[PDB]
């Protein structure tokens, strides 16, 4: 459940929030995948 | 040594079932339970069928070599030559076995002491012998005792 | 005290000399049909961790206290605070490993003594000595509490002095 | 919930404008692991083992073997929950304030619900990204009137059983006695069996400005690089600035087994179920945030504080 | 098997959590070859070939021609097997000690088979890697107490019949000193037609440190290792700090014709099928490991040792 | 035979024993080709 995924159509509040915290933790992966130092 | 390794030409007549344990090579005792402590230490010199004080000091760790009186720890049963450790049955434990007496004056019904090169002589107490002393080769005497301690 | 003794705010910092700690495994070598026994031991009087320790026959149960060479049953080596319980390996077992001291120099190769404490002393303090004690290594402190390992295999025949 | 929940579908489309925070280029990828908690307190446990005594031989029959121990350490972290409040335009009312090729109220500053979100989203980030780097949450330059936070929550700089130095003021332009300074926290650092790994140094443009410096053809960076690489195993030394500091420098390894961050999974903003609704065109909206979760090793972080007086 | 060895399922599973030994980057790939033997000795013959005289020119009639020689040479390794015993929870009993996120007894320092299995492999890792790298077995920080070892068992760091140099304690702290020390055992070097090839370095961290110090814009680090491509055909020089090194500096080809470690293929940790089992809940477990391997030729390790009294 | 294969299934303690050491030399040829000096 991310909302990075256009398919994905949350049901209530509590499914929303887990949603934008998977898309947190996927854009911070994102991030470390695409960092160069 | 424990297992002399010496090539021979012809076959040695064994069919004999008695008068076939009392020998150097035969390691272990005689009665041995499977609750029985033992440990294995690096040893200096031979103290095969001997007993056995630790000794402590490139500074290593503490081994144990042939001796006995107050410093005595335990009593040597086996050994491995190439590893060069020893296996020991500490003096907390109770052995019976064949080991190397001082001289044939040791009989039956004596008590016997460990001295200062491991081997039991007549008189603490620390073992009473069961049979009489017997020359396996030269000078080395083998009595069969029942160690039970220190008095 | 106790052994485990608490929250942390950091953690705390080769695998040499990591065991000088104060809960410890006791046995520095422990091997099967080695006899271990339960007992109970007084909540107030005298902690008998890594001490040795004596029976008492008490009223209600069996106890055991903290003892000297004399009268030594003997080491605890470990304790389970929520039932009170001491685990005893008697006198007739060998063992090797750490134990409470109260002298913080103590050399290697020294020959050693409980004393009524419970507590590895020099056996050089004139009491008679009657179980065989060597120390196996130099006594090191844990900032305090003063640890040292030890060798004990059985009694001694005639007191030493 | 989106075809009744405007907000919530406002959320969701513009959730991907809001830039990334830049706390994450100060840790490796490993360090970082979420937890699931919004306000309380969180205990972990660290095993480790030992080496009783030397290995036995395996020769013949022998019962007696060397033994290993184990030991554990109970750290405990604290998190703490924050909101803020924000107003914006009714959804209803938009049409109304829809100007050209803008929306809102120039005159009375009022901005639409998506647009409301995404700024004060990311002011809140910035303001999780000071918390971070300096363990103090304030919103004046000066540092002061910090909000009071409980014990075991820390940051970078003022983790406790650290290696602090501390630069006197008559030397706060001698950069010799900084790096003097700096070498002898660095021969205090304590890495243990984890040395190999990437170092962090982060810095203040000042002193930034007194590294760039010629080394009194070499420079003061070039030589603290060279100095770093001799404790890390010639491994990779990475240098920011940041102007959250003043005359500080920190320097930490990059390693999961020293440092590790553990931060709620709510830690960075979220819209709030509740809503204030009332007959005219303006609402209110909340956001929430958890703070803490930052956790290291004694003795692996140095921190150098340059007196100006 | 895994349908009835519970441990050996956990075992199993955990396996691939236990991290690499570090002593692999002090090898190259070609130089490591496993052997099949648990304990005891291995001999091996390493054959060459020389000519007897000049070629014979193939022209009419002949037939006396030149002659090609063979020779053999025998080298017996040692090998070693140790053992360590380590406390356990018991399979059925791990449910009544299965805490929230955590399993196993705080106070009584108790853990699940698989964790302590993990925490001793890592320990007797670390142990090897020692022994690897100096050659001698001992868990103190002294040094002291060390298990004596079979003949024909050698590390890095005390191979007989090579090169050793010696830095008086008067001159513990002079770098030039240290690094003529070092020329010179670089000359003792011989190398023979095997030059062209790798060479690798290992230095204590007070070395490590003292290197990155000016050269009396360069630094000793570099003019060791132009020094060292001077000889090695200007090949890769490698540079390694190891804190389990004390005023050492270890200097050696990365060739398998020189320099190969023959280890036993249980030489890393193996548990055992004796599990001690009784009627409470804690068990106990063996794990084996073997020790030596080491082949070197002559005249082909620097040891450098710089005296501190 | 080796702990990577998940059809590999192990017959007896020497099979067990036997893969072990062959996914300590596999992880070391791996190690090997990965590292990167």
């Amino acid at each position: 459940a991310s909302l990075l995924d256009s398919n994905f159509v949350p049901i209530n509040f509590t499914e929303f929030v887990q949603a934008i915290s998977n898309t947190y933790k996927q854009r911070r992966i994102q991030f470390y995948e695409n960092l160069k130092r | 040594m424990k297992n002399p390794q010496h090539d021979a030409s012809l076959l040695s007549n064994s069919n004999e079932f008695r008068d076939k344990n009392v020998e150097f090579f035969a390691s272990g005792g005689t009665r041995t339970s499977k609750f029985d402590k033992l440990e294995n230490h690096p040893f200096l010199g031979y103290p095969y069928k001997r007993g056995v004080k630790r000794v402590i000091q490139s500074h290593y760790e503490p081994h144990v070599e042939a001796g006995g009186g107050e410093d005595l720890y335990g009593i040597c049963i086996d050994i491995d030559e190439f590893s060069k450790t020893a296996t020991i049955v500490p003096i907390t434990n109770n052995f019976e076995g064949y080991l190397v007496a001082k001289d044939s004056t040791v009989k039956v019904k004596d008590k016997l002491i460990f001295n200062k090169d491991g081997a039991l002589e007549k008189v603490t107490i620390n073992a009473t012998a069961l049979t009489d002393a017997k020359q396996i080769s030269n000078e080395v005497y083998l009595v069969k005792v029942a160690v039970f301690g220190n008095k | 005290y106790s052994k485990s003794m608490i929250e942390n705010k950091v953690f705390s910092s080769c695998f040499k000399s990591k065991n000088e700690r104060v809960d410890a495994y006791s046995f520095a070598c422990s091997s099967y049909t080695d006899k271990i026994e339960e007992y109970l031991y007084d909540p107030a009087n005298s902690f008998p961790y890594k001490r040795g320790v004596k029976l008492v026959p008490k009223e209600n149960s069996i106890y055991v206290e903290v003892g000297a060479d004399t009268d030594m049953y003997g080491i605890c080596v470990d304790v389970c605070e929520f039932s009170c319980t001491a685990y005893v390996l008697p006198i007739t077992n060998n063992f090797e490993g750490y134990l409470v001291t109260r002298n913080p120099s103590i050399k290697i190769g020294e020959i050693l003594d409980i004393n009524n404490n419970g507590v590895i002393i020099k056996a050089g303090g004139g009491p008679p000595t009657a179980i065989n004690i060597y120390a196996l290594s130099d006594s090191f402190t844990i900032n305090s509490i003063n640890l040292i390992k030890v060798a004990i295999f059985g009694n001694r025949g005639l007191e030493k002095t | 919930l989106f075809d009744e929940n405007y907000y919530a579908k406002a959320v969701a489309n513009i959730i991907g404008e809001v830039k990334d925070p830049i706390m994450y280029k100060w840790f490796s990828p490993d360090q970082i692991e979420d937890v699931d908690l919004q306000m309380g307190y969180q205990k972990t446990v660290k095993w480790d083992a030992f080496l009783n005594a030397n290995p036995t031989t395996i020769a013949n029959e022998v019962n007696t073997i060397s033994t290993i121990g184990f030991s554990s350490e109970v750290v405990r972290l604290n998190y703490l929950k924050l909101q803020y409040k924000f107003r914006h335009l009714k959804q209803t009312s938009e049409k109304f304030y829809t100007s050209d090729s803008y929306i809102g109220d120039i005159n009375n500053n009022l901005l639409p619900f998506a647009q409301a979100y995404k700024l004060a989203s990311s002011e809140i980030i910035k303001l999780i990204n000071h918390f971070v780097l300096t363990g103090t949450v304030s919103i004046q330059k000066d540092g002061k009137n910090q909000k009071r936070l409980l014990p075991n929550m820390y940051g970078l700089l003022n983790m406790p059983e650290q290696i602090k130095e501390e630069v006197a003021s008559g030397d706060k332009d001698k950069m010799d006695k900084i790096f003097e300074k700096i070498e002898a926290g660095l021969s205090k650092l304590e890495l243990g069996d984890e040395f190999s790994t990437p170092m962090m140094v982060i810095v203040d443009p000042a002193t930034s400005l007194k590294l760039v410096k010629p080394y009194a053809c070499e420079k003061w960076e070039d030589v603290l690089i060279q100095t770093i690489k001799a404790i890390n195993n010639r491994e990779d030394v990475y240098i920011e600035t940041s102007n959250l500091l003043k005359h500080k420098i920190l320097i930490y390894p990059l390693n999961s087994e020293l440092i590790k961050f553990k931060p709620s999974k709510y830690m960075l903003p979220t819209p709030n179920e509740q809503v204030d609704k009332d007959s005219t065109d303006v609402a209110h909206s909340y956001i929430d945030f958890v703070l803490g979760g930052l956790l290291a090793t004694r003795k692996t972080i140095l921190q150098v504080n340059i007196k100006q007086s």
